[PDB]
C-alpha cells in the first residue's frame, strides 16, 4: 500500500 | 488515445478533469509536464498522467 | 541509480525525503506507485520520482 501519489506542479 | 483511471483526483482549476478509479479516459492529447488533456463520459480537462494508465492498440 | 530534482517536494512524512531543483539523487530504489526511494547528502527517504528526472 503505497501513499497517494503526488501530481506534478502546474508550471 | 484512451486510458483507465489507476488514482483518484479532484481538479484543483476550473480547466481540469475530476478522474475516479475505472473510468476510461478519451480523446487524449498528451503533452510533457505531467498533465494531458481528455474526457470522460462528462467533462473535457487537465487530468495528472501518472494517474492514470495507458490503454493499448 | 541517480537522478536529478526537477521540481522541489518538501517531505511531508517522517520517512519522506525532502528534495530541491538540481539535487543529485543516488542510491535510488524503485517501486510502483508514485514515490521511490533514494538519497541526497547523508539524507535518505520517499520522494514522488515524477518530481525528478532519471539520469542516463
Ligand atoms: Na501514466
Ligand atoms: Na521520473
Amino acid at each position: 500500500p503505497a501513499r497517494p501519489p503526488k501530481p506534478r506542479p502546474r508550471r | 488515445v484512451e486510458a483507465i483511471v489507476e488514482f483518484d483526483y479532484q481538479a484543483q482549476h476550473d480547466d481540469e478533469l475530476t478522474i475516479s478509479v475505472g473510468e476510461i479516459i478519451t480523446n487524449i492529447r498528451k503533452e510533457d509536464g505531467g498533465w494531458w488533456e481528455g474526457q470522460i463520459n462528462g467533462r473535457r480537462g487537465l487530468f495528472p498522467d501518472n494517474f492514470v494508465r495507458e490503454i493499448k492498440k
